């Protein structure tokens, strides 16, 4: 089939991605930080 | 295999209810996890483990058992050479990878039936025999592991003995208690407050005597299974099912897993509390040990004091009339230990002996105990719940009788999920009511 | 950039002079304090005889002295009751004692001036939690 | 007349339905979901109450929290560009705005997904029991998180976005307006409890009562996504049940509404009893009781007993608790047992 | 006084058990 | 039922989906841990970094103590940190 | 004849006798009439109780000054412990009662009793032709209440602890529970929760999507009830128009579409649920507690910061503190 690259859900399934994967490098940024 | 053939993936090893060569296969594999572990723990305890610190104080639990049996401790388990310990714990890893290359062969290359691979080997499920004969054998292996016991205490080394007349120390066991009276006698005592089950035997002697006085049936049924079949209630009585054989095996274990978290919580005789930490109860009672002698030694009379509401803060009178430990700990006044027993006279905590004869090893022993309660958090962090962190810790008593309690449990699940399944099976209609022929429907109904 | 050389500096001696611990001693003096004492003495108490505690005005109090590092190393040599009348090595950790305290085997001067340079650190932070419990967690 | 255009393309059976329902529904949820997520790990509750509330600071995921806004606050809804933030959303951060910002956002947000069940539903045309069921949650989140603190003094005193932050929430009451006394909320339990107890014993029934209707033992594959037959035997059950414990369904239809009400009420019920401790007006205690054991000192029922408790929980935490109220208890006044 | 209207509360409850089981309408097959 | 739009399953399984992401992915990834790493959350949403809560002494919490000038108070709040 | 036992044991079967009275039933029937009958006539008329060890007898019936709500038949005594005091043990029953005999009596009678009604409930089943597992599902109660009962006091040393059988009592052992174990702080009781939550949640959800797609076959002025009748061949609801709705609130795949595959989800989320909390308060029935993060969270200097979890721990102090007041000697509450 011609299915389409960008689709609503791809504007759904990308808001919740992106922020996510960005504090999970925050979070494990955090790991670190002592004192 | 495949699901639209045989069961469905989750439920893959149900998959192997009839291919016993796989099936041996899968039991040897995993006969290795267990050793595997044993093993590859003992060594990460060891790799841990601290020559002069309390075992409870590192969180060990294989050591703690080798130890018990008389191996690298000395007076009081002074841990007195580690080797013994590396030797076990190795000694398992590589029997391991033998269990291990047998299982991957059996379930792999080997045959999967062993129907005519062997017909000494093969099985028949509702062959109410050939399992009457693998049974004996085992029944026979499991005696001379007994007598193994035996061995080590009567001839090689002795075990650890915590009630030692010396001490706590190394002792080679050479008077086991023969006579049914007392072996058996603990079979049919109440598992109630002070008289306890099995989980009395505060002695080495009956350890002992009580297992040789096991294999000399264990093994004597061995053979009287692998030379006959069940009877006729016997079989009027089971279901004869493979899935129907391991639900028994399966509350079997599950009923055992709470004698076992029993066990481990109570005994201080088969678990020394100088390698585990100290029985609930008796941490509870050296704390007031601790009070009567700091206030004692400081003017009070213990005697005579009298608490808050009329009972008496360090004496008081245990429902039979022995003179106990007073406070909450009025509960407790069943335990008895080592450290504690010099103070007990006939009547129970005797005066004169409290008011004079209390050796300093106790004063601080018991210290040690109050100090070392069966109390923390799962993030191990030791003592009462509103307690403020360091000193992390968790006795070996807790983490012992809180897992086998859990095991033990799903365990009993476990055997009724079975237990119910199989003897449903062979009625035959665990899938589902038979749409044209409804039990129900053929009832005269009840309004 | 809290924890300065100047919340460091406890008196060493009785007649005044006073050190400067590093903070590298402070944490191993934890460390051992825990290994050694927290069993019993957590927070700064005691568990088994609550009427005598670390806080710095009670080691003042003691006899001998106490607030200060000679004092408090002293103890853990050869301990004493709060007057010093009599010597308790035998019912108290102490080198006088390893033979029955293990953990007070490895000790070594080095390690007993860090764990009394902790107890006289503590109440510098913590305060009045160093002193009493639960009223003050 | 595009009215239509628009509403053909909000209707479209894509893969996440949307809707105009959605047009609130998303923009709220997210909005809310994403301010906890944020505050969660990176702003503080070191102005507003006195802790570290996320894992920036060292908090890990049961001790992390989005905390109400200081006392001095008030009722005030914070909106960042208001008297307070003035504009600045940092400051913002610091006063509480995370708050009202996740409790007002969620709210729009159950409103909307609400709609949206009665959007699908008018739809795919099926009865609205969902949104009517579903009437118990927002009841819930609208008197524990909005009606409670708009009773009381600010909004510092409503549940916190939090795991632990909710457990503190939950002694609180107890110890304050001795919650588990009240009948309300114990009719709530008795619901939540036993619609539990119906969501199992169901499952369990039609699980033990199903026909054959495949060979192998998975039979999970025997039932025909498509109509016909039932796929147990409702008349078997019926009379399991009535012969192991004297009553048994036997009206499907019946079973599947009981199944409706009961959490659903229970649900209710707790609801109206905080509505109630808003105004403190708790079920606090019987005074019959009282009396007796005022005069009589060898009186002693675990109702007094639960009140001691609730004293000492009180007594203690109350300082660390309220800030705001610079608290100061001496050691002799702090009500304690003996030893302990 | 209280006591008793407890105790007939409950009585109530168990001969409404007893009815509701030993007197219901039966179930019959339709 | 009907069943719409480009598929998950093959999507994930598509060589030029990682292509994509073997960037994007551990690029938000780094990007963030910056966001930590930097100090720069800290001053976004005026969280307290472990030296400065509480300056030298002042073992009193700095509490906000009242709206409309509650700005003007933590802004001393953090004056007073030295 | 036929010998009658060959017959009593086929009406003890009988397969249409009112109620199932089975061979687990031939206990459960005994044991749950003592205990029913004890604990009705102890919660009416009953003399205080010396719960704990102290000589401070609680009274719990209602002849003594207890409302339904406030009464309960109380735990037996301290002084007793874990020691088994039936009413021979006893001098006279008034020993048995001001020691709180009652309790024990009743408890190892409900206990027995609700272990042979699980087993009933597959006997019966059986008898019926019917699949087991339904006695397995309420192994989850029962568990608890063997936890509640018997497990937390085997592990603490005394009957004396373990929830009494009274309503405010039953309030008594959690605000106390909390204080010594942190239980809210424990992943077996969140699981609990996430399970008796959960499990509601979904009993309304189930409830709720069927009865929102029953086929129309009534009037609009008669119940909607009607529309079915009792053993009617085929469904009467649209399995597919319930996923046809469902599945768009959410999503398609994010649904059911399985009766079978639906209805084993509602009675396994609950069910390992509630197993979880039963062994939480079996396993900090050995004092393996919930989790501790008291003083956290220290900030540069060394000055604690306090985090949620600390404001918890001191109301829970404050629990710990006042709790059976005049029942402790020393510092430590190891029992
Ligand atoms: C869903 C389905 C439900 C599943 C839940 C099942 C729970 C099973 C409970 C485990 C029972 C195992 C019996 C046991 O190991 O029985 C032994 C245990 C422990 O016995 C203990 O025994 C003694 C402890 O030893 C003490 O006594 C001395 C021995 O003389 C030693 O010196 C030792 O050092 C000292 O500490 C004391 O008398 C204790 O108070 C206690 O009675 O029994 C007990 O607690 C049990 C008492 C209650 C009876 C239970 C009836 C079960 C049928
Ligand atoms: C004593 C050993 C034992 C043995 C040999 C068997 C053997 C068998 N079981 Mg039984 N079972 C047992 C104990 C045992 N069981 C217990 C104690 C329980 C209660 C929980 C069950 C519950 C059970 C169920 C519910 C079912 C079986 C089934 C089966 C059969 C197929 C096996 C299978 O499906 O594997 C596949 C296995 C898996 C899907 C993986 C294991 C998954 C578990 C839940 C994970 C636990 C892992 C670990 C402890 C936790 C991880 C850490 C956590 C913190 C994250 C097989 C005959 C099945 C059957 O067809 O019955 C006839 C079936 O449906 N068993
Ligand atoms: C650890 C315990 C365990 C064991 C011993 C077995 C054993 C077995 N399983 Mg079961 N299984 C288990 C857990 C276990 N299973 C769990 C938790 C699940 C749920 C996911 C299943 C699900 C399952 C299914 C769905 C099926 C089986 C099947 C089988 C049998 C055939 C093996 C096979 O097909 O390999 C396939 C071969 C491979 C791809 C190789 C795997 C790699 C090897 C075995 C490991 C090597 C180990 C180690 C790294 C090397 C040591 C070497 C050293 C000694 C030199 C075998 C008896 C099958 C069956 O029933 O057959 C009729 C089947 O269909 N199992
Ligand atoms: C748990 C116990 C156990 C049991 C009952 C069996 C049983 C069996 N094995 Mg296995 N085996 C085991 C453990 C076990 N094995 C382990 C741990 C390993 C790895 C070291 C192997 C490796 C193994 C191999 C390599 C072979 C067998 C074979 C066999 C079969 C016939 C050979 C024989 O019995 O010689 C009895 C010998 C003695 C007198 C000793 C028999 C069914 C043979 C087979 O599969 O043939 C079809 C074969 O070639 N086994
Ligand atoms: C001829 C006699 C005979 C003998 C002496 C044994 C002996 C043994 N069997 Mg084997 N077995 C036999 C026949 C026999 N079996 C037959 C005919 C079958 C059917 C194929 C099996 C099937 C079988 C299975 C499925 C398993 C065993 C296991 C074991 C071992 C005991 C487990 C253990 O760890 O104990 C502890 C040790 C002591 C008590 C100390 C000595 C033991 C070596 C188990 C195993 O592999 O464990 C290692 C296991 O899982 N056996
Ligand atoms: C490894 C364990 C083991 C196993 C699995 C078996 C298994 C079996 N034995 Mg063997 N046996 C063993 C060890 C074992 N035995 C030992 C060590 C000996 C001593 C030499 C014997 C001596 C022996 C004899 C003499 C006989 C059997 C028989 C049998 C078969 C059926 C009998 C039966 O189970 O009745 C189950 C029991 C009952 C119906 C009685 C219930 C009533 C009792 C009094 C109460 C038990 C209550 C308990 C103490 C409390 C806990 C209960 C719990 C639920 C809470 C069965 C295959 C019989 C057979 O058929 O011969 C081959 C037979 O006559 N066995
Ligand atoms: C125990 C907690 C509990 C939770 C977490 C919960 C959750 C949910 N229930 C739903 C539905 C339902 N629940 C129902 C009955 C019940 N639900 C109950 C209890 C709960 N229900 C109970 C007791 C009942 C009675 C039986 C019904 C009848 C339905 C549905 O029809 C519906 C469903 O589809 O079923 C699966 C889903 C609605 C999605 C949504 O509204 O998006 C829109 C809103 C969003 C995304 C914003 C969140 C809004 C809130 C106010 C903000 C919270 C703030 C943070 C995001 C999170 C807090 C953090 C914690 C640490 C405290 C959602 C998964
Ligand atoms: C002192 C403490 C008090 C404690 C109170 C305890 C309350 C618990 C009872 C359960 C509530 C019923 C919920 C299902 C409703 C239902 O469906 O049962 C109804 C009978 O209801 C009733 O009036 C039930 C009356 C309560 C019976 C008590 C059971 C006693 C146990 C004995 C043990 C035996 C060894 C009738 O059934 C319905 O009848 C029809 C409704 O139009 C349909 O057929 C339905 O499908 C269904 O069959
Ligand atoms: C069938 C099957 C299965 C299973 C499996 C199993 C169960 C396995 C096992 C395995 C095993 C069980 C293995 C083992 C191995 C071992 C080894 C390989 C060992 C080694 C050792 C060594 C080497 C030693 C030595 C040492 C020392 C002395 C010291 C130092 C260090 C060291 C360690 C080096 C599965 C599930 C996958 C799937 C399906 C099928
Ligand atoms: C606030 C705000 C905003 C916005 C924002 C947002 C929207 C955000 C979002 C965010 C997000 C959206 C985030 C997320 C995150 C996430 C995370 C961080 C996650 C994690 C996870 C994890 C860690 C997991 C895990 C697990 C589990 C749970 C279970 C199972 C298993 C596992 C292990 C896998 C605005 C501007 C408007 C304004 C102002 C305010
Ligand atoms: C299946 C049903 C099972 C029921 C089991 C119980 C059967 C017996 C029922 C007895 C009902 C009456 O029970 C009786 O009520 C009266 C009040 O009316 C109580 O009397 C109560 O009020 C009077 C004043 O009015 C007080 O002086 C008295 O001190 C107080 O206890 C009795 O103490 C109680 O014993
Ligand atoms: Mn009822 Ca458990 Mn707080 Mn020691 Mn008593
Ligand atoms: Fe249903």
């Amino acid at each position: 089939v011609s299915y389409p690259i960008f689709t609503v859900r791809w504007v759904a399934v990308h808001t919740l991605a992106v922020p996510t994967i960005f504090f999970l490098g925050a979070i494990a940024a955090m790991q670190f930080i002592q004192r | 295999d495949q699901e639209s053939s045989g069961f469905a993936w989750w439920a893959g090893n149900a998959r192997l209810i009839n291919l016993s060569g796989k099936l041996l296969g899968a039991h040897v594999a995993h006969a290795g996890l267990i050793v595997f572990w044993a093993g590859a723990m003992t060594l990460f305890e060891l790799a841990h483990f601290i020559p002069e610190k309390p075992m409870y104080e590192q969180g060990l639990i294989l050591i703690p058992h080798i130890a018990t049996l008389g191996w690298g401790v000395g007076p009081g388990g002074e841990v007195v050479d580690t080797f013994p310990f590396f030797v076990v714990g190795v000694v398992h890893l590589i029997s391991s990878a033998v269990l291990g290359f047998g299982g991957v062969y059996h379930a792999i290359r080997g045959p999967e039936t062993l129907e005519e691979y062997s017909s000494f080997f093969g099985y028949d499920w509702k062959d109410k025999n050939k399992m009457t004969t693998i049974l004996g054998f085992h029944l026979i292996v499991l005696g001379i592991g007994a007598l193994l016991l035996v061995a080590k205490a009567m001839f090689f080394g002795g075990l650890y003995d915590t009630w030692a007349p010396g001490g706590g120390d190394v002792r080679v066991i050479t008077n086991p208690t023969l006579d049914p009276r007392v072996i058996f006698g603990y079979l049919l005592k109440s598992p109630f407050g002070g008289e306890g089950w099995i989980v009395s035997v505060n002695n080495l002697e009956d350890v002992v005597g009580g297992h040789i006085w096991i294999g000399l049936i264990c093994i004597a049924g061995g053979i009287w299974h692998i030379l006959t079949t069940p009877f006729g209630w016997a079989r009027r009585a089971f279901i004869w099912s493979g899935e129907a054989y391991l639900s028994y095996s399966l509350g079997a274990l599950s009923m055992m897993g709470f004698i076992a978290t029993c066990f481990v919580w109570f005994n201080n005789t088969v678990y020394p509390s100088e390698f585990y930490g100290p029985t609930g109860p008796e941490a509870s009672q050296a704390q007031a040990m601790t009070f009567l002698i700091r206030d004692q030694k400081l003017g009070a009379n213990v005697g005579s004091a009298q608490g808050p509401t009329g009972l008496g803060k360090y004496l008081m009178r245990s429902p039979t009339g022995e003179i106990i430990f007073g406070g909450e700990t009025m509960r407790f006044w069943d335990f008895r230990g080592p450290w504690l027993e010099p103070l007990r006279g006939p009547n129970g905590l005797d005066l004169n002996k409290i008011k004079n004869d209390i050796q300093p090893w106790q004063e601080r022993r018991a210290a040690e105990y109050m100090t070392h309660a069966p109390l923390g958090s799962l993030n191990s962090v030791g003592g009462v719940a509103t307690e403020i962190n360091s000193v992390n810790f968790v006795s070996p008593r807790s983490w012992l009788a809180t897992s086998h309690f859990v095991l033990a449990f799903f365990f009993l699940v476990g055997h009724l999920w079975h237990a119910g399944r199989a003897r449903a099976a062979a009625a035959g209609f665990e899938k589902g009511i038979d749409r044209e022929s409804e039990p129900v429907l053929s009832m005269p109904s009840l309004d | 950039a809290e924890l300065t050389p100047e919340v460091l500096t406890v008196p060493l001696n009785s007649e005044g002079k006073t050190i400067t611990l590093t903070e590298k001693q402070y944490l191993e003096g934890k460390r051992l304090f825990q290994y050694a004492c927290a069993s019993c003495h957590v927070g700064g108490i005691t568990k088994t005889n609550p009427s005598l505690d670390l806080r710095t005005e009670t080691l003042a109090l003691a006899t001998p002295p106490r607030d200060n590092i000679e004092g408090l190393v002293d103890y853990m040599k050869n301990p004493t009751t709060y007057d010093g009348e009599q010597e308790i090595a035998e019912v108290h950790p102490s080198l006088r004692s390893a033979d029955i305290f293990p953990k007070m085997r490895n000790l070594t001067e080095k390690d007993l001036v860090a764990i009394a340079g902790h107890i006289l650190v503590e109440p510098k932070i913590l305060g009045d939690k160093w002193g009493g419990g639960k009223v003050y967690y | 007349g595009w009215f239509d255009i628009l509403d053909d393309w909000l209707k479209r059976d894509r893969f996440v339905f949307v809707g105009w329902s959605g047009i609130l529904l998303f923009p709220c949820a997210y909005l809310a979901l994403g301010g906890w997520l944020t505050g969660t790990t990176f702003v503080t509750s070191w102005y507003t109450h006195g802790l570290a509330s996320s894992y920036l600071e060292g908090c890990n995921f049961l001790t992390v929290a989005v905390s109400t806004p200081a006392n001095s606050m008030g009722h005030s809804l914070l909106l960042l560009w208001g008297p307070e933030a003035q504009g600045d959303f940092t400051r913002w951060c610091q006063l509480g705005g995370l708050w009202t910002f996740i409790a007002l956002h969620g709210a729009f947000g159950l409103i909307g997904f609400m709609l949206r069940q009665f959007e699908i539903a008018r739809l795919v045309g099926v009865r609205p029991y969902n949104a009517i069921a579903f009437s118990a949650p927002i009841a819930v989140f609208v008197s524990v998180f909005l009606i409670y603190p708009l009773g009381q003094s600010s909004w510092f005193f409503a549940p916190s976005f939090g795991v632990a932050a909710i457990f503190r929430f939950l002694l609180f009451f107890q110890g304050f307006h001795n919650w588990t006394l009240n009948p309300f909320h114990m009719m709530g339990v008795a619901g939540v409890l036993g619609g539990a107890l119906l969501c199992a014993i169901h499952g369990a029934t039609v699980e033990n009562t199903l026909f054959q209707d495949g060979e192998g033992a998975s039979t999970f594959r025997a039932f025909n996504p498509t109509q016909a037959e039932e796929t147990y035997s409702m008349v078997t059950a019926n009379r399991f049940w009535s012969q192991i414990f004297g009553i048994a369904f036997s009206n499907k239809r019946w079973l599947h509404f009981f199944m409706l009400f009961v959490p659903v009420t229970g649900l209710w019920m707790s609801a109206i009893g905080v509505v109630g401790l808003a105004l403190n007006l708790r079920s606090y205690d019987f005074i019959s009781q009282e009396i007796r054991a005022a005069e009589d000192p060898e009186f002693e029922t675990f109702y007094t007993k639960n009140l001691l408790l609730n004293e000492g929980i009180r007594a203690w935490m109350a300082p660390q608790d309220q800030p705001h109220e610079n608290f100061v208890f001496p050691e002799e006044v702090l009500p304690r047992g003996n030893a302990l | 006084m209280e006591t008793i209207t407890y105790v007939f509360i409950f009585a109530c409850i168990i001969a409404l058990f007893f009815f509701a089981i030993f007197f219901r309408e039966p179930p019959r097959i339709t | 039922g009907t069943t719409g739009e480009r598929p998950f399953s093959d999507i994930i399984t598509s060589v030029r989906y990682w292509v994509i992401h073997s960037i994007t992915i551990p690029a938000l990834f780094i990007a963030g841990w910056l966001f930590v790493s930097t100090g720069l959350a800290y001053d976004v949403f005026g969280t307290p970094r472990p030296d400065s809560y509480y300056a030298q002494e002042q073992r009193s919490i700095p509490l906000v103590t009242d709206r409309f000038e509650a700005k003007q108070q933590v802004e001393t709040f953090l004056e007073q940190l030295k | 004849s036929a010998n009658l036992w060959e017959r009593f044991c086929n009406w003890v079967t009988s397969t249409d006798n009112r109620l199932y009275v089975g061979w687990f039933g031939v206990i459960m029937i005994p044991t749950l009439l003592a205990a029913t009958i004890c604990f009705v006539i102890a919660f009416i008329a009953a003399p205080p109780v010396d719960i704990d060890g102290i000589r401070e007898p609680v009274s719990g019936s209602l002849l003594y000054g207890n409302n339904i709500i406030t009464g309960a038949v109380v735990p037996s005594s301290n002084a007793i412990g874990l020691h088994f005091y039936p009413i021979w043990e006893a001098a006279s029953l008034d020993e048995w009662l001001y020691n709180g005999g009652p309790y024990q009596l009743i408890i190892f009678h409900f206990l027995l009793g609700a272990s042979c009604y699980m087993g009933r409930q597959w006997e019966l089943s059986y008898r019926l032709g019917m699949r087991p597992w339904i006695c397995v599902a309420y192994s989850a109660p029962l568990a608890s209440a063997f936890a509640v009962f018997l497990i937390y006091p085997i592990g603490q040393g005394s009957f004396s602890d373990g929830m009494p059988l009274g309503i405010s009592g039953t309030f008594n052992f959690m605000i106390v529970f909390q204080a010594e174990h942190n239980i809210l702080m424990h992943p077996f009781h969140q699981l609990g929760v996430a399970g008796v939550f959960g499990g509601a949640l979904f009993c309304a959800m189930h409830g709720s999507l069927v009865t929102s797609s029953l086929i129309r076959e009534t009037t609009e002025t008669e119940s909607a009830n009607y529309g079915y009748k009792f053993g009617q061949e085929e469904e009467t609801y649209n399995i597919v128009a319930a996923h046809g709705y469902f599945g768009r609130l959410i999503f398609q795949y994010a649904s059911f579409n399985n009766s079978r595959s639906l209805h084993f989800f509602l009675a396994a989320w609950p069910v390992v649920g509630v197993w979880f909390t039963a062994l939480g308060i079996s396993t900090m029935a050995f004092n393996l507690n919930g989790f501790n993060f008291n003083h956290s969270v220290i900030d540069a200097k060394g000055n604690v910061i306090n985090t949620w979890a600390d404001i918890i721990n001191r109301a829970n102090l404050g629990m710990e503190v006042m709790h059976e007041r005049n029942a402790h000697n020393f510092p430590l509450d190891l029992a």
